[PDB]
RNA sequence: GAUUCACGCAGUGUUAACGUGCAAAUUACUUGUCAUAUUUGAGUAUAGGGGCGAAAGACUCAUCGAACUAUCUAGUAGCUGG
RNA sequence: UGAAACUGUCCUUAGUGCAGAUCUUGGUGGUAGUAGCAAAUACUAAGAAGAGGAAAAAAACAUCUUAGAACUGAAGAGGAGAAAGGUUCCUAAACAACAUUACUUGGAUUAGGGUGAAUCGAUCCUAAAUUACAGAUGGAAAUCCUUAAGAAAAGGAUUGAAAGGGAAUAAGAUUAAUAGUUCUUAAUCAAGAGAAAUGGUAACAUAUCAUGAACUUUAAAAUGGAGUGUGAAAAUCUACGGAAGAGUUCUCUUUUCUUCUUAACAAAAGUAAAUUCCACUGAAAUGAAUCAAUCAGAGAAGUGGAAUUUAUUGGCUUUGUAAGAAAUUCAAUGAAUUGUGGUAUUUUUGCAGUCUUCAUAAAAAUUAAAGGGAAUCUUUUGCUCGUACUAAUAACCGCAACAGGUCUCCAAGAAGCAAAAUCUUUAGUUAAAUAGAAUAACGCAGGUAAGGGAAGUCGGCAACAUAGCUCUGUAAGUUAGCAAGAAAGAGUAGCUCUGGUGAUUAUCGAAUCAGAACUUUAAAGGUUAGGGGAAUCCGACUGUUUAAUAAAAACAUAGCAUUCUGAUAAAUCUAAAAGGUUCAUUACAGAAUGUGAUUUCUGCCCAGUGCUCUG
RNA sequence: UUUCACUCAUUUCGUUAAAUGUUAAAAAAACAUUAAAAUUGAAACAGGCGAUUGAAAGAGAUAGACGGGGAGUUUGGCUGG
RNA sequence: CUGUUGCUUAUAGACGAUGGCAUCAGAAAUCGGUGUUGUAAGCUUUAGAGUUUCUUAAUCAAUACUCUCGGGUAUUGAAUG
RNA sequence: AAUAAAAUAUUACUUUGGAUAGUUUAGUUUCCUGGGCGAUGAAGAACGCAAUGAAUUGCGAUAAGUGAUAGGAACAAUAAAAUGUGAAUAUCCAAAAUUUGAAUGCUUGAAAGUAUACUAAGGUAUAUAUGAUAUUCAAUAUCCA
């Protein structure tokens, strides 16, 4: 789950996540929050484990 | 009795807002969106509903097989069998009369 | 029933936010703004409304570019 | 309403963002008189008229 | 005072015509060579009911004589027309009911309908239910013929004005007595806003010139000059006579 | 565009309650009415000597025998108060 | 007391002296601890948390759990939406203020969290209508025109519906809160990528098949309402057989209660109702049929076929999905079951004909077919925006937690003609501007009353009284339709029985009607539930009306009558206008008026004022 | 000046401005289009798209009448009220 | 001495007041007297219009008989102990 | 006849209230100088940006600020980091300048969008009227082979 600029669509966010973290993305759902930010739910491919991306990013 | 709720955001008993209540697992009832009743084709002359063609929505005729959207005959989807027999007799008989009356009487 | 009872059905907006002046003065059915006179190219100003002139005019905003030019 | 335009929703969110009080650290500044936000409103007290 | 109800009627407000379900403009087809110097044949596909008018309309279908296609027309039914009938329009057409003939070819005493006041203007006179105009005489010296209008007035038209031979269908419509105010309400479903008419004497002096005082009456003569301005022209206008006729 | 009951709706009577009220017109019983000249939502049209009115000078944002708002305007007052 | 500026005399100057102006602004009294904190049936015991039930009864104690007792009564005080609100949603800490006492509670304070769509909507199309360039008009602002005026746009520009039209998704699970949106499983749709067919007599039929351009036509999208009959599904009720659990049990009760289910999308064992066509044949002694109708030599009935509709494929049972889910139990994750019917009621959704209109009850996007004969299974992608919550006796509009107002969907049992009144099950709640004691007057709301019965009073105002159903009986008057539920009289309970009304070929089933003994507290009456009659006046009737003192005899009405107008007209809007309305019209029409159904009848007057004249 | 004849301004109309002018040569609810053949087939020209009115009518100026449809205003004083 | 206080006090009472008793006080049961209504619940209780199953015994049955002048209530503003 | 509970009157102190006095980073008036906006997109509106900001101030995706030139050691409510190899601070300079707005490709309600051309995503141009030049056309309108 990320927070992205509203001016980015689902296709841009999928490509951005793949380029930034070198992974595969199979589904993106976006909801625009009240404040203005766009919450994005990026689901990675089954062969990609999101637990390793979290620690590499720093969420854990 | 189990009472239900509209699943979509429409809340008025409009023609396109038809619903059906069906039973499901555990005795719960769910809501389906049912389809409007359509009309068929009519003979271009006598206005009679043609036989052999279903009464579905205009776009669903495209999904049907090529043979299920018409009848194998002359004009075959726009004229009844009676509507066509009159057409054949009119064409032949009038031309024959136009051949004997005029055109070397 | 011209008082309390008649005010039950007031749930249909007449004016919505305008785009040029930012106020809730865009009449939906009339398709015009009652304050800044939208569609109209000229801003709506009247000499009898002397206060409405001082509420929105030059210098009541940011003056993003004019402040540099006049000081120049 | 449940249904709203995109621009109208953002102006709804800003009105939510502006309905906050003075942070405590700002209240400790030297020569500070801004203790309470007098532009505050609540849904059941004043309607923002938009 | 106020502006009376007759003044408010010319503004095109709620008094506009309720013509949404109407079939269309009912008239002859546009004049051409094939109508001036030949006959075109039409097929009466169906007879329909046009809201707001008392006569049925025939959905006649012609053939395009210069291009490929159909010329779907919309005539006013002459009494006796039936579906599948052939009607011929032109200068050489036979004198049968439903045929469209220039008014010069009709013998004196012919009963016609849907006559054109001016050549090629697609029908003006004798268009209500059961109405018709008779041909009085011809005048080949100036190519004019005389006809008798349904009001009884005599009118002189050009000898090439078209007309439909016969009687407009739907005759005897107004002989059936409306019995209920509800029935009269449904009569103006496809008409203008006129029905519930308040008597001017029941109004107030501001509303109407007849707006009276302590007794419901008029007060001044109800026969008025033609030159009265809009607003005071209420009652009988330029009345040459009054009272019950003998 | 028959007779009635019901969901609803109106407002005949008590000239009941209340009358610094639950309410800047409401409550209770009674009465009437309760689908075709019916009831009703949204959209749309009609604007000030104008509109709209089955007509009461009725309605036109608690404002109507001429709305609201601003300018002329600190309108004039042989009249009242200081 | 106060802690940094000020005073006396002479001239000058003035925004220079207040008790009033219903004076302006601000503050404060008596009234006064007074009037009140009384609609919405209602709370009680034990325990927990808390500073917050103490005490010589200080008789009352907010929140949460359990138990008792209750209310809304399924057209709800239930579960969800449109508008409107805008974070009120969920959780935690905390109670200064606010919810007419209090509050540990809160829609209140503080801090975080929360709204996931190729399939739902917006986006697309058009309706009433709306608005542009050029043109026309105007002193001007600006107005008109919306395809007519144009070197503009095969044909006509913009906007206009979260209720009209519309490509395509479901079941289970999941969160403190989102879910046709997430997860599992299972689908669908659109756009892409890898000399030209048979069968049937016919109606017509064939897992893509089996070529089909320009041009033209037809159909669909796309069409009122009422009433009657009926197919199917669901809910309720019920018949047979059970499996599991629960309640009652010293009086009985082989007993009473709960569960026993299944999606989108497709398949085709078995089998329906209605309608329309096709082939053979040719109807009279006329037949066929419906609750009603309705139909036949332009061909009935019969026999055999074809087609379409019946909430997705193909309507119902059945099947795949799919039991692996879900429900009810049991054991301590693992185990069990998940038949078959009804000539019953209601609801929903279709079908078939009948009735009714001086009413005939939308368009486009988009799709298919036809006439014509020009030419020679796998896979990718599906973008933008809304989505939390209330939707109201506390989240919307009325200054507010206001007995007012505000459009919808789903809808159990009893009893009954009834969706009535009254009671209850699922769900919700016991709080919704504070209580305790005493039990005066005068009140507001609900009642009863001896004998008399309108004598009260402007006046039977208020209240009382009649009230359902069955049978008998029913006048004057009348527009012959009505009056009429006229009026008036009798019957009605409980229990035990008897008989009538059918289906299948003896078995099975329906509430409805009639009758007879016996008993008693002698029977519609808990609730719901017409007072009746004799006349007079006005309006013919159904309808409308002064929002907030007039609901009517007033307005409307149908009917009757009069006037003008042949459309380049009549009426009439505009400052003007290839401007606008009736008019998508054409005298059976358009416009302007009076009287107000029907019956009977509308008398005399042209001087005065109007109007008119073919003069 | 009046009565005539015309159209050329002008008015009112109609269409896809689709054969104008002058020479030349009611049996049948059906189909009709993208041409063969040898520029014709499918004739030429007018200085008029086709009708209608027409120097009259409309809009302008000046002048007379009419005009509560509308605008502005007035409706003396004394007075046993 | 008097007042408060107690008898959730009466011969009194809107609140005060007033009247009575206060340890030989008070209160409460039970209990007898006195009233109201109309004969409780049970049963192997005798009448029961009729019905059913056995094969003639069961069972069902509004009401009705004995126990039963029963049962219940009775100061709360009743009278004793 | 008697009581001073209430009531009344004076002073001191306290209280509710904010008069009075002292004061001014605000106004009013007159005068002097200018009177310097915009298709190179103005004035106005909207949204966003601070380590802890709700308003306000300043600013624009290079964000309470960047470069350059002057400037010389601070800011501070609390931490950090940077800092004489240059902190604050100043500016008619340079770069940069979101969505709109005359608003101008088309549409715009609270509307999300979208067509073509040039240089997938980004960025430019394309409204109406108009002057000059260039180019392509139309009308026998005037002649004319």
């Amino acid at each position: 789950v990320f927070l992205c600029e509203q001016k980015a669509n689902k296709t841009m966010i999928k490509k951005a996540v793949e380029k930034r973290y070198g992974v595969k993305v199979i589904k993106v759902n976006t909801l625009v929050r009240l404040d203005g930010l766009k919450k994005a739910f990026v689901r990675l491919a089954p062969d990609v484990e999101a637990m390793e991306v979290a620690t590499k990013i720093g969420l854990f | 009795a189990v009472r239900v709720t509209y699943v979509r955001k429409h809340s008025y008993n409009t023609k396109s807002n038809g619903i059906r209540i069906v039973k499901t697992a555990g005795g719960n009832m769910t809501v389906q969106h049912r389809q409007k009743i359509s009309n068929g084709v009519r003979c271009g002359d006598c206005g009679c509903v043609l036989a052999g063609i279903r009464h579905i929505r205009p776009h669903q005729y495209g999904w049907l097989g090529k043979s299920k959207r018409t009848v194998t005959r002359a004009y075959g989807g726009v004229k009844c069998h009676k509507c066509v027999q009159k057409k054949i007799l009119r064409a032949f008989l009038i031309n024959e009369h136009n051949l004997i009356k005029l055109a070397a009487a | 029933t011209k008082g309390t009872s008649c005010r039950g059905t007031r749930h249909n907006k007449t004016h919505i936010l305008c785009k040029r002046c930012g106020k809730r003065s865009w009449h939906l059915q009339k398709q015009r703004c009652a304050s800044c006179g939208y569609p109209d190219a000229k801003m709506r100003q009247y000499a009898w409304g002397y206060k409405a002139l001082r509420r929105r005019t030059q210098g009541t905003g940011r003056m993003r570019h004019l402040k540099i030019a006049l000081k120049r | 309403t449940g249904h709203k335009g995109f621009s109208y929703k953002l102006k709804l969110g800003k009105k939510i963002h502006q309905n906050r009080g003075v942070p405590q650290w700002f209240r400790m500044k030297t020569g500070n008189t801004i203790n309470y936000n007098f532009k505050r409103r609540h849904w059941n007290r004043r309607k923002m008229g938009m | 005072g106020r502006r009376t109800l007759s003044q408010r009627k010319g503004r095109g407000s709620i008094f506009k015509s309720r013509s949404h379900h109407k079939l269309g403009v009912a008239q002859h087809r546009a004049i051409d060579f094939f109508e001036r110097h030949s006959t075109v044949r039409g097929l009466v596909k169906s007879i329909e009911h046009d809201p707001g008018r008392g006569a049925p309309l025939a959905r006649v279908v012609f053939r395009n004589p210069r291009q490929y296609g159909l010329d779907k027309e919309l005539f006013i039914c002459a009494e006796g027309l039936y579906s599948g009938q052939y009607i011929y329009c032109g200068s050489k057409a036979s004198l049968h009911i439903g045929n469209v003939l220039p008014i010069g070819q009709c013998p004196e005493g012919t009963v016609v309908c849907n006559v054109e006041s001016k050549p090629g203007d697609r029908g003006i006179i004798a268009r209500a239910s059961g109405n018709y105009a008779t041909v009085i005489s011809h005048n080949a010296d100036n190519e004019t013929t005389r006809i008798r209008l349904p009001s009884g007035a005599k009118k002189t038209l050009k000898s090439n004005c078209r007309a439909m031979v016969g009687i407009i269908a739907g005759g005897g419509r107004t002989e059936k007595p409306i019995l209920k105010a509800g029935v009269a309400y449904r009569m103006y479903k496809a008409k203008r806003t006129t029905w519930p008419r308040v008597r001017g004497v029941a109004m107030n002096p501001v509303d109407h010139p007849h707006g009276g005082g302590n007794h419901q009456h008029v007060g001044h003569p109800t026969t008025l000059k033609r030159s009265s301005p809009p607003g005071q022209k209420a009652g009988k206008v330029a009345a040459r006579r009054t009272g019950l006729i003998r």
